[PDB]
């Protein structure tokens, strides 16, 4: 008649994640329709269809003016924590997890008189030297040009290269895991106005909307906050 | 050609727009309401100088529709006499050639220190963000449309509740002069009556 | 979501949760 | 690609060997990531004697950001039913309460509450009173002793009282008509309930409360709240994690 | 005390009921359907009200009932009132009425219980006023006119939630 | 039975009626307007008690639909933002055995002295023809309908142009208690805003 | 609307836009808000030795507003099994009983 | 009966499956009355503060 | 004896210093920040007349390598250094906060 | 009623309760 | 006999209890 169970060594413990709910204590609650929309199912969703500025400086832009040339204009070190990557909502989105496999795009919104002109170069530098310094050494790593003047705004997608299947949505000294490289941006040409007078700088924004194979796999508690 | 002429009731035409749908379509009767006024085309048609754009680092922003705003003429009458179902259509900026940009977006909005329902807080730097609740500006290529839909926890006391608008400075530079504007208006416009006020 | 045991249903889907309309 | 920003949408560019996609997203799914027991709160029982203080089971407050928190203000509405595990870490020598029975009573949204003495369990003298409200009946006991028991928890199901559609977590409006500084952000009960929790222990022990959100169903999207500070520009932020260097 | 008002010949402008709809505010404290609830939580049903005039057979009173939203602070005169929802009846022939309270309110469910001015508890007032001072065979014989205020449960009204009896209070 | 229930918007149950359509049944926007609201069911829903009937030779009456009567709540604030096409929807009264006739007429109005648009003016005694105007109340047989159609020189400014309804006593007798009423309300009821009233 | 009133039956109204169900009505529902052990009396055991009084579980007496009590007088007959769950609460030391 | 009887009473209680109930009667206010044309305020969850 | 067994995946972060704390009549006994429950799984089990102080569960393959190289000949980071040889970073199943 | 389980009638219903007619 | 639970069979009748013939 009775049947003949055995109990787990574990048996009475808790279990953070156990799946299958509880017992239901109140039953038959019928619950009132909801018609509010913007309403989501995924994460990952909301920050591809998104951008954020990223915070250069304390500001989400840097600037282009008609004495540079040489000099990196914006650069950072391509992981989920690195400066730049910090206030966005894709980076900020992140930190619930422990891994991300994606490239990533950034979108340049020129914010200059409408009488100015900048032309200009992005450029993606995967790890292995040490932050190359002038574009001469930059422009032999992929790179793109591009020339404001009827643009008003520009795209460059910073892909997903590296020999393991996710990486590091936390960064920490120096592994093959950590750091994807750096993203840089140029002047290939430095910024021209009506009258130097009227028209001093150019600025331009640096949006990061996710890329279209990014993902974040691996939910994870927060540590402390540092 | 910018030809961005919209109409409800008062013609805004005005260049300037570059028609974002803050995450739907203005919508039916509430569900809570076994009461008994669609407003017309008329009153439910008004424009406010929002302020004078100036030094002003990125953050400050143009803060709540349209309570304290609302005061200002025949819609206003109306809901002064419970409850009302309704959405928005909404900026506009006044520049040149030597001229900043801003991100003005539909906020669905905390904050506003219990002083909240028009005026000039700032907000915590994190503009970084602004960019995802439906929304820029910018003097290098225009000068304006928000247009959202009904929200709240079915209907609710626009006395009370408040789609709130939102304006922050992301990068001002040029001549010298000022660079001053917003056109509100109400959308599928209120339940049952209420006492004479004498 | 997280309830991939062939138990939840014990309590049926009334009892369990709630339902909208 | 040349992108003619500021009017919002994003803009994307598409490299070459486009990468294919393995974990789904799945990962990043708003009711898969809510629907497991956190540790959130944390209170002291209640004497069998005396007035009670009804705890109320608003999760939509956050602060210390253990990944709960922040997660709940990433929606602006959020509709879910919950389910919670109560357990009681013993605060001093685990062997000074031979019993302690404790009457967890959950209440549904607008309950009422005044809960004075009116039960008594008489036998041979002594008798020990109970709480009004906390005895059984309509809104669901649960009791479980703190002694021997290789688990001084228990748990259950709790489906949405609330009258809202659906709760708004941050408000901008008011909760009554008395505008006052208070009910700026507060709504009438935009929550999931209360619980009393009374036990001839009240000291002795405390608890840690816990929430599982099945069905989270979340609504109009909000910015993500860094939970770090800025690091030094040009650079990497270095948590220590299961990988790092050493 | 009593389950009906009055209606003289020297009323017109005061107001005749009025209570905040509310599933404990005075009057519908000893209804069966308001007595029920406190088994409960919450309720979604608008009201409807009988007026059983009980004045002489020689008596008309003709008159006029009122809901007024939560809003102002109980207006005090028909003249104010009248710009609600309200509604007119002359006893004469009729021999009694009905007024339908109904459900509006941003919420889906509100409270069984009353508190503290909250947007959920007050639904608002129900107000009946003498819309014409009564009249009599001879106001010798006929001094009052009253009536009687029953409560039925309205057709869309409906507790949801059980809930335990807190104190007696 | 005479149950006379009248719905628009307001429900004024009375039995005392005994439904007299004045001229016409009302009507299609102005003929002369190439303007732009229909006001809805709520807002145009009125009760005004008139006055308390008490010795009053034959030719006392009662007069302007509706201003001074008007500022009293939903409707008034609307005419408030130029003009209005409106018909009207209106007595009563409370005696009983021992108890006066009434002429009650809607008038299409000369008269009030340059005092015009409600109160106790007295009339030229030939009542004789008041009876022309389209329209009585008799204690002896009930205690109440006249529901009229627009009317003026294609529609109007109602802050200066009103149908004006008046009540003649033709023959009051009976106890000596007082013998108090009249509920308005407007009907397919205004063109272009007016600037606010700051 | 005009009622004839007297007559005992009721008397309705319904307005415009009559407003949605939901919640079906069935938290009303007597043998549902009944299926639920109540906490109902308490006692005092026998020792094993001596004459006792007989318990009888009477449930239709009322007073103390538990809910349960108004509820069950609220109806005139009333039909229903029953099921029982005895718990006791230690009144003293919870360790001077080893069995 | 138990070799207890004293150090501890019990809670009785009653699951009444299959409650079946007939001829309706008046249900008992259980409060008292307030004060005339107001609310009862009884602290709830929802409440004001 | 509770015992806060979590669970961390390949990647997680660290650093756990305090922040929860249970308060009850005094004394208040503290728990890790990192320890409490959440995302990555926590197990309570008692030490005290429990018939086995023990639990256990399923720990899916975190780590990001397609596969788990063993013995490696190169390095686990661009500081060939004497140690991050036989690394490579995170060759493993997680960790665990006892 | 309260009964939602899939297990209560591990007694059949004769056990479990009663029976009218 | 008092016996209506359908676990009653878990040993088989024959384990459970006797036979006749």
């Amino acid at each position: 008649a009775p049947i003949r169970v055995v109990s787990v060594p574990e048996s009475d413990s808790f279990m953070s994640s156990v799946p299958d709910n509880s017992t239901p204590l109140y039953p038959k609650v019928v619950v009132p329709p909801r018609q509010v929309p913007g309403r989501f199912t995924n994460f990952i969703d909301v920050a591809k269809q998104t951008y954020s500025f990223c915070s250069i400086s304390g500001k989400p832009y840097f600037e282009v003016t008609n004495t540079s040339g040489d000099e990196p204009l914006f650069q950072m070190d391509v992981s989920l924590s690195a400066a730049e990557l910090h206030g966005t909502y894709v980076a900020s989105l992140s930190s619930f997890f422990a891994q991300y496999r994606g490239s990533l795009n950034f979108n340049f919104i020129f914010t200059g008189a409408a009488a100015t002109k900048a032309k200009f170069l992005v450029a993606f530098v995967p790890p292995h030297s040490a932050a190359p310094k002038t574009r001469d050494e930059a422009m032999a790593c992929i790179h793109a040009v591009w020339d404001v003047g009827l643009n008003s705004a520009f795209s460059f997608n910073v892909p997903y290269s590296s020999p393991a299947d996710f990486m590091a949505v936390y960064s920490a000294e120096a592994t093959v895991v950590n750091v994807s490289g750096w993203l840089q941006v140029y002047a290939l040409t430095a910024l021209t106005s009506t009258d130097i007078a009227v028209n001093s700088k150019g600025r331009v924004l640096v949006a990061v909307s996710a890329g279209p194979d990014f993902s974040l796999r691996h939910p994870v508690d927060l540590p402390d906050k540092q | 050609d910018r030809i961005e002429t919209t109409v409800v009731g008062t013609i805004i035409n005005s260049q300037g727009s570059v028609t974002t749908y803050c995450y739907s379509k203005p919508d039916r009767p509430p569900s809570t309401v076994s009461d008994p006024t669609r407003l017309g085309p008329t009153l439910s048609r008004y424009t406010f100088k929002v302020g004078e754009w100036p030094s002003q680092s990125h953050g400050h922003a143009w803060i709540p529709l349209p309570s304290d705003k609302l005061k200002k003429g025949s819609f206003h009458e109306v809901v002064k006499a419970h409850l009302v179902k309704n959405g928005w259509d909404v900026v506009q900026v006044n520049a040149s050639f030597a001229h900043g940009a801003l991100c003005v977006a539909a906020v669905p909005y905390e904050h506003t220190h219990e002083k909240a329902l028009w005026s000039e807080l700032e907000e915590p730097a994190y503009y970084q963000q602004l960019s995802v609740f439906p929304h820029l500006l910018n003097l290098r290529t225009n000068s304006s449309h928000l247009v959202m839909p009904y929200i709240g926890p079915p209907t609710t006391n626009l006395t009370l509740h408040n789609w709130t608008i939102v304006i922050l400075i992301l990068s001002l530079t040029g001549p010298g002069q000022t660079v001053p504007t917003m056109s509100v208006a109400p959308i599928d416009a209120v339940n049952g009556p209420l006492p004479n006020p004498e | 979501g997280n309830s991939g045991s062939i138990v939840q249903n014990f309590y049926m889907q009334q009892y369990q949760n709630s339902i909208d309309a | 690609v040349t992108n003619v920003g500021e009017d919002g949408e994003p803009g994307e560019t598409e490299p070459r060997h486009a990468l294919s996609p393995v974990d789904m997203h799945v990962h990043t799914d708003v009711s898969f990531l809510l629907d497991r027991f956190f540790d959130v709160e944390t209170l002291e029982l209640s004497n069998l004697t005396g007035s009670p203080a009804t705890h109320v089971l608003d999760p939509f407050g956050s602060t210390a950001q253990l990944a709960w928190a922040r997660l709940l203000n990433t929606c602006t509405y959020f509709f879910s039913d919950l389910e919670l595990s109560i357990q009681f870490k013993f605060t001093t020598t685990p062997s000074s309460v031979g019993e302690g029975f404790v009457w967890v009573k959950w209440f549904p949204v607008g309950a009422p509450t005044k809960t004075t003495d009116a039960w008594q369990l008489e036998g041979g003298g002594n008798s020990v009173r109970i709480q009004q409200l906390a005895v059984a009946g309509m809104s669901p006991t649960v009791v479980f002793k703190i002694a021997g028991s290789r688990s001084q928890a228990c748990g259950f199901s709790v489906p949405y009282t609330s009258m809202w559609r659906v709760v708004p977590v941050f408000y901008n409006g008011w909760g009554a008509p008395t505008k006052e500084k208070a009910t700026y952000n507060w709504l009438p009960g935009a929550h999931f309930g209360s619980i009393l929790l009374t036990s001839d222990a009240h000291d002795k022990g405390g608890c840690y409360l816990r929430y599982r959100f099945p069905r989270a169903n979340m609504y109009c999207p909000r910015p993500i709240p860094p939970a770090f500070t800025r690091p030094a520009d040009k650079t990497r932020h270095k948590f220590p994690t299961n990988i790092n260097k050493q």
